[PDB]
RNA sequence: AAAGGUGAAAAGAACCCCGGGAGGGGAGUGAAAGAGAACCUGAAACCGUGGACUUACAAGCAGUCAUGGCACCUUAUGCGUGUUAUGGCGUGCCUAUUGAAGCAUGAGCCGGCGACUUAGACCUGACGUGCGAGCUUAAGUUGAAAAACGGAGGCGGAGC
RNA sequence: GCGAGAGCUAACUUCCGUAGCCGAGAGGGAAACAACCCAGACCAUCAGCUAAGGUCCCUAAAUGAUCGCUCAGUGGUUAA
RNA sequence: GUAGGGGAGCGUUCAGUCCGCGGAGAAGCCAUACCGGAAGGAGUGGUGGAGCCGACUGAAGUGCGGAUGCCGGCAUGAGU
């Protein structure tokens, strides 16, 4: 017996259309293109988590030595140093201590130099 | 009157092997059945044929189809059954019903 | 055939980017000195029929 | 409150300073040009502008205005000499597809569109 | 960080992956890397001296996150739900 | 969780270009501009101090300031709009020799451009100090 | 209904069509549509035996019941059929099946939800398992075979 | 070819305003009238009005991740919803290919229609059930708001 | 790539043998770029160590250390 | 992980059964920051104006973006 596609397709779509918002023109008002925009969307969505991990860590490092070099070292040097002192093992946050607590960072800085030369 | 779908007529299950779901050509987004060219919308490439050894193969033998006798094995009588009588009939129900031959 | 033809439908956007210049300019109606009804500067007042005196019949 | 069904009875729902000319045989696109200058002002002015504006979209846009008024008063008891054009806008009614011959057999279909010119007047006031 | 915090602070509720020990108040104890209890800027090991104690606050089911993939030309489309679990804990250590 | 932004800062440094190897110097300028030891040290927007260079006209090169260093510049539809000049040839506008060797060692995006804005060279010396009324921490090269 | 040749195999401007009577044509045929048939297969005898047998059990294992003539009736009435029903546990809350010949007896059963009549043990695994309580009644089909 | 649908019932809108009219606004009927006769529901492309955040050194598959500004906070003030700026990354889909962003094919957009089926006591095999060394009916028969009967015939049972 | 025929020891040329890769392979590198180099993506994380490659500024990381070589911009398009 | 094989499910209509639901308001429609591993499901609000959810089982004209597809509506070109 006859079995339409009634109400079953509308839904399916609005499901997508709706995912689309700040999607410029057609990419948000028309299905077809709306949806299609949403495959490349996949490409990005995914490959972006695996990724922002690389990115952020890059913002971290950049500071960790724009503070390190702020006394006379350098991420490179400043870091093998704390490493020298198995005692030190932050890496994570370490940068922040560079961004807000100048006092501390000072400590760790010189702390390394004296685990160096 | 709480809630109770009830067991019985409706509570009757299939069997767990009784019968699997058909097959509609669409296993995920990514179906476009058949080979991928040179096969479709028709039916005749067949599977039989007369050149594929069928031919090239010799033979004339000669068909006849003489008589076909009914084998009433020996164990069929001895071992068990107490001369429930062979004869020409009683053998039927003994089970050795072939007829025609 | 129709030799030159367009390479795509133009955005409802762009199709508008264009039109930002078809906006009419509202006449500069001025108030008649007599009938005090608004007229079109330099022409005869369609209402009273004046232009310092009365030219056009009522 | 109550429930929808009830409200529909307790209320009649009216449209203050509203008037609409439906099915005006003209491209909405044309008419909007006109309505566009009248939107938002001394209804006195709207009256005045129209009489002069050159576009033939003007008469209609008139007839609807001198009714969105005539209602603003009669049926609404308003104070006309403070009646400005609250809102005006044009929408498209049916469309009169008509077939038209062409070069060598081919044919075409003309769109003789239409418009719903609704115009809404309100008492201005500042406070 | 990579589980089981560290650092100084003032005692807040923070979310970190499951801590096994369910229930609540499960006085959690963490080593310590760095910290300034009274400004006392203290680094590794020399830090081990002090420690942190927290109390399992609540366990949680993170916000849903659909993991999607797509490689073009080769069809291939993968929609799959997901959301990670966590353990909120209230900081309060030495 | 990582740190945020600031603003109410605009360190106003004055590097000297005298005798110093244009490039080196440049890199330095290009450094601070974009973000030195950086405050919140962040991308999104720039916090990289304002740079003022004096002299310039007395920057320094090496084997070629006649040979090799040819600042090219191709105008209108290149109907032979191939215009180039020797760097020494930039004795008409030393100012640009620098200014136009740095906008290179600076991002090229929207922000990037808005960043040449903070670089501000002067072919002179003391007279330059005139277009200078704010801070002026002279952090020469090395 | 539809003609057979259409436009131009080529050079018409986008198409390639046969009739206006095909699957891909609003108004045409229904490729792979449904046509009349029977879907009637003969389920092996021994099962149609282990059928109601097996069902009868279930019923006995629960709400079974028999009848040996119902002098209790007298006339169509039905009224009193309900009567008997009463003091027979047939409150009127259960689907009741009364397999039994007795032309006059059945005659009293034009009431809903309760019962549904059923002649000369012309039973049926369905009905039985369908309704609640079974009035196997006539021991007819119930005792004595082969 | 296409083309259905006021209400329960015409009670189908007396009378008044604007208009040559169409069209509308009140009043009144009605349970309801943007249920009013271009009359059930009324999606979507498409057109428009109003509002909120934005936009006039900018090189853009049109997203995505990050951060900040702004607005609002009925599954929602503690997380968010909408929006935006700057940064990073980022060669539409499908098909046909050795190889596609591809200056290679298809396609204006939306909605609805639109493609691996049905049959034959047919063949072969996986799962399952009924019996089991035996297992079954077909035509038909008689009943049927049900199905029993019906062994003709078929399959194991010796092969060469 | 290696081993040959062919072809001008010509071609993203052609035909075999053989190993790897793309095809059916995302990720880092090679400016960009199927197959070259490193390496095979179960999902989640503002955590960590490494490969090939890299560490003046545009980008992450020593304008590093020591002994030399060339002033050509060689480096950043061939030969008798 | 492409052709291909194997597994488990989601959804539509019709049908038999169970529990039921509805004019203080069903289906359909429209909105939404909930839930589920996906297909999808729920809650609340708006419209609507009468038939309709959920569960087991059976049968299917059963799921779509593509075919210069088909019908219909409406765009661009362009107040040209």
């Amino acid at each position: 017996p006859r079995a339409k596609t009634g109400i079953v397709r509308r839904r399916r779509h609005k499901k997508v259309l709706k995912r689309a918002k700040g999607f410029w023109g057609s990419r948000s008002k028309q299905y077809r293109n709306a949806f299609q925009t949403l495959l490349n969307a996949a490409t990005y969505e995914y490959r972006d988590r695996r990724n922002k991990k690389r990115d952020f860590r890059r913002l971290w490092i950049q500071r960790i030595n724009a503070g390190a070099r702020l006394h006379g070292m350098n991420y490179s040097t400043f870091i093998n140093g704390l490493k020298r002192a198995n005692i030190d093992l932050n890496r994570k946050v370490l940068a922040d201590i560079a961004a807000r607590e100048p006092e501390a960072f000072k400590a760790l800085v010189d702390a390394s130099r004296n685990a160096r030369q | 009157h709480d809630l109770k779908p009830t067991p019985g007529s409706r509570k009757d299950r299939k069997r767990v092997g009784r019968g699997p779901g058909g097959t509609d050509k669409t296993a995920g987004r990514g179906h476009k059945g058949q080979k991928s060219r040179s096969g479709a919308g028709k039916g005749a490439f067949f599977e039989g044929g007369r050149s594929r050894l069928i031919a090239r193969l010799p033979k004339r033998g000669f068909n006849n189809v003489g008589t076909t006798y009914e084998v009433v094995k020996l164990s069929q009588l001895q071992d068990l059954e107490d001369t429930t009588f062979d004869r020409d009939t009683l053998e039927a129900y003994r089970l050795v019903r072939r007829k025609n031959r | 055939a129709k030799h030159p033809v367009p390479k795509k439908k133009t955005s409802k956007s762009k199709r508008d980017m264009r039109r930002s210049h078809h906006a009419l300019t509202a006449p500069n109606l001025t108030e008649c000195p007599q009938c005090h009804g608004k007229k079109l500067s330099h022409h005869i007042c369609p209402n009273c029929g004046y232009y310092d005196g009365r030219q056009v019949l009522a | 409150f109550r429930n929808k069904k009830q409200r529909k009875q307790q209320v009649k729902l009216r449209k203050p300073g509203f008037a609409v000319a439906k099915y005006v045989r003209m491209s909405p696109r044309k008419v909007r040009l006109v309505v566009d200058v009248i939107r938002g002002k001394s209804v006195q002015d709207a009256e005045d502008l129209l009489r002069f504006i050159p576009r033939s979209a003007s008469e209609p846009v008139a007839k609807v205005l001198n009714s969105a008024k005539a209602n603003a008063l009669h049926n609404d008891e308003m104070l006309e000499d403070r009646l400005f054009v609250k809102e005006a806008y044009v929408d498209a009614g049916p469309t009169l597809k008509r077939l038209i011959p062409r070069a060598r057999g081919s044919a075409n279909i003309i769109k003789k569109r239409t418009s719903h010119i609704t115009i809404i007047v309100a008492e201005k006031g500042n406070k | 960080i990579q589980t089981g915090g560290k650092q100084y602070r003032v005692s807040e509720g923070d979310v970190i992956r499951v801590e096994s020990l369910q229930g609540e108040a499960g006085d959690k104890v963490e080593l310590k890397a760095l910290f300034v209890g009274g400004e006392q800027t203290v680094f590794g090991e020399d830090a081990g001296k002090y420690t942190v104690q927290a109390e399992v606050v609540e366990h949680g089911r993170g916000k849903k996150i659909y993991i999607r993939k797509y490689k073009s030309g080769v069809q291939y489309r993968r929609r799959t739900g997901h959301r990670q679990n966590f353990t909120a804990i209230k900081i309060l250590g030495i | 969780k990582t740190y945020i932004p600031k603003n109410d800062e605009q360190n106003w440094v004055v590097v000297d270009a005298s005798g110093v190897p244009l490039g080196r110097l440049a890199t330095l300028i290009a450094s601070r501009i974009r973000g030195k030891h950086r405050p919140d040290f962040t991308p999104n927007m720039i916090q990289g101090d304002f740079v003022v260079v004096i002299n310039a006209a007395q920057v320094a090169l090496t084997g070629k300031k006649l040979d090799d260093k040819v600042y090219t510049r191709y105008t209108g539809y290149q109907g032979g709009l191939k215009t180039e000049t020797a760097r020494e040839a930039l004795s008409k506008h030393p100012e640009r020799v620098i200014e136009h060797a740095v906008f290179g060692m600076l991002p090229k995006g929207r922000q990037g451009r808005a960043m040449h804005t903070r670089l501000k060279v002067y072919a002179g010396e003391t007279h330059p100090h005139s277009a200078q009324k704010p801070q002026v921490l002279k952090t020469q090269p090395l | 209904k539809t003609g057979r040749k259409m436009y131009g195999q080529k050079g018409t401007g986008n198409a390639r069509h046969g009739d206006r009577s095909v699957p891909t044509f609003v108004g045409g045929g229904v490729a792979f549509g449904p046509k009349p048939r029977s879907y009637d297969y003969t389920l092996p005898r021994q099962v149609r035996q282990l059928g109601l047998a097996m069902a009868i059990a279930s019923r006995q294992e629960g709400g079974k019941l028999v009848a040996v003539d119902g002098f209790d009736i007298a006339d169509a009435k039905t009224k009193n059929f309900i009567s008997w029903a009463k003091q027979n546990g047939l409150d009127g809350t259960e689907k009741v099946l009364l397999v039994t010949d007795d032309e006059n007896t059945r005659r009293a059963a034009r009431n809903v939800s309760w019962v549904s009549v059923l002649p000369v043990a012309g039973v049926n695994v369905y009905d039985i398992l369908r309704h609640d309580r079974l009035v196997i009644d006539a021991a007819a089909l119930e005792i004595v075979e082969e």
